[PDB]
Order: structure tokens, then sequence, then C-alpha cells
């Protein structure tokens, strides 16, 4: 029996994305953040292409397809970055891209050292919890459906159904080589805790990028078009409490 | 926006 759902997730997983950063130049806040912004813009393109190819994504009202991407991109990208950091450099550095790897010096120069260490901790968890490539893929897909508005989506019912199905698929992946319901329960606990841990990090970054956008002109940090639009229109809805993450635990 | 165009 072929794992249809997993086959799809592996097939649509985005390839390597480079930031275009000039690593020959001495590190500077403006250059580092401008490169992170450009990487965000480039990754956003891949996230949209990826999301549109996810099982059942098209069932969502188009307005909701837009919304979920606009609200969840930070978490999605941070989670994937954590996985790359673990797989490529054993969490020794933050692997934003092959050409944008953060050592402690860069974490400090970026002025978001605190957020960086939390992301490095997330990276370490992938190793400590022995997260499998398949669990990573399913969890990442679930992160796309983990933040919603209080006024509700155009069609909240279709979103709820899709989210439920992805949680169900995560269950199946957990039960794969586990014939003991208790072991499955313990694994589900671990993974939902990991998923929840992404949200506080994403919130800190949402706050940081929002503040940076507002003062970008005086710190020489460039924001690409899509990033600037999303950070000035959607991110504030998250920061003002109109859009909130769905936490498994309280 | 460019995102909307990308999505559609
Ligand atoms: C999502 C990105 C870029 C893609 C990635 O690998 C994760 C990383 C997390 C920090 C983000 C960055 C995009 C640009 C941001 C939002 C900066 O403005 C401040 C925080 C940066």
């Amino acid at each position: 029996c072929q794992p249809i759902f997993l086959n799809v997730l592996e097939a649509i997983e985005p390839g390597v994305v480079c930031a275009g950063h000039d690593n020959n130049q001495p590190d500077s806040f403006a250059a580092l953040l401008s490169s992170l912004n450009e990487l965000g813009e480039r990754q956003l393109v891949h996230v949209v292409k990826w999301a549109k190819a996810l099982p059942g994504f098209r069932n969502l009202h188009v307005d909701d397809q837009m919304a979920v991407i606009q609200y969840s991109w930070m978490g999605l990208m941070v989670f994937a970055m954590g996985w790359r950091s673990f797989t490529n450099v054993n969490s020794r550095m933050l692997y934003f891209a092959p050409d944008l790897v953060f050592n402690e010096y860069r974490m400090h120069k970026s002025r978001m050292y605190s957020q960086c260490v939390r992301m490095r901790h997330l990276s370490q968890e992938f190793g400590w919890l022995q997260i499998t490539p398949q669990e990573f893929l399913c969890m990442k897909a679930l992160l796309l459906f983990s933040i919603i508005p209080v006024d509700g989506l155009k069609n909240q019912k279709f979103f709820d159904e899709l989210r439920m199905n992805y949680i169900k698929e995560l269950d199946r992946i957990i039960a794969c080589k586990r014939k003991n319901p208790t072991s499955c329960s313990r694994r589900f606990y671990q993974l939902t805790k990991l998923l929840d841990s992404v949200q506080p990090i994403a919130r800190e970054l949402h706050q940081f990028t929002f503040d940076l956008l507002i003062k970008s002109h005086m710190v020489s940090v460039d924001f690409p078009e899509m990033m600037a639009e999303i950070i000035s229109v959607q991110v504030p809805k998250i920061l003002s409490g109109k859009v909130k993450p769905i936490y498994f635990h309280t | 926006g460019l995102l909307w165009d990308l999505l559609t």
C-alpha cells in the first residue's frame, strides 16, 4: 500500500533557495537583514507554489487560501529553517540558506540574538526528538493551518475539515511503526509540543520585522514588495490580537 | 498584489 499523502508531501517539497548574500563583505546589520528580507521574498514564492499543491488546499475559499499563507509564512519558514540547520550543520549554526548561515557573530550583528538562540534551540529539538523526515513534512504542512482570524475565515468549515485531516495524517505517520497506543500518544504529545513552540518564536520575529519595517528607511534595510505589503497589512493583525495561532496545549 | 497574482 503506497503512502499517497506522504508521497505528495515529499514530491512538492521545495528545493534549495539561496539568499544572494555577499559573504565576501564584512558583516553589517543592514546587509544581513536586507539579505534575510530578500530570502523571505524568494521563499514566499516557493511557499505559495507549495501550498497550492497541498492535498485539499484548493477546497479553501480563495480568500482563505491567501489569508492562511499571509499569516503562517513566518512559522512555516522558521520551522523549515530549523530542520535545515539540524540536518546540514547539526544545529551548530542557523542555516537560513546555503549562502546565509548564521554563526553567533551574525546572530549578534543582526540585532535579534535572542530570537536566533530560540531558533537554534528549535533546531536542536529536531535532533533530541529524533524527528523523521516524514514527521517534519507533515508537521510543516500542519503549520500552514495553525493561525486563524477571530472574525473567522470566509469558509471556516472547510478550513476546520482540512486541519482535522492533516492532524489525522500525522496520527497515521505516528502509528506507522508503533503498534502500542500509548507510544503513539507519547509521540503525539512530543510533536504537538514542538509545533506549539514555533508560535512564540514566530511572534517575536513578527514583532521584530514589524518594528524594522517602520524604521527601515533610517537603518538602510530594504524590504521587497510582497514582504512590505504582508508585514504592514497582515502582521499587525497578528500583533494586535485579531489573528491568533491555534495552540494544542494551554 | 503580486502575492494574489502568484496565488491565482
Ligand atoms: C523568514 C526568514 C527567511 C526564511 C528563513 O529561512 C527563516 C527566516 C526567519 C527570520 C526572518 C526571515 C525573513 C525576513 C525577516 C522577517 C526580517 O525582516 C526579520 C526576521 C526575518
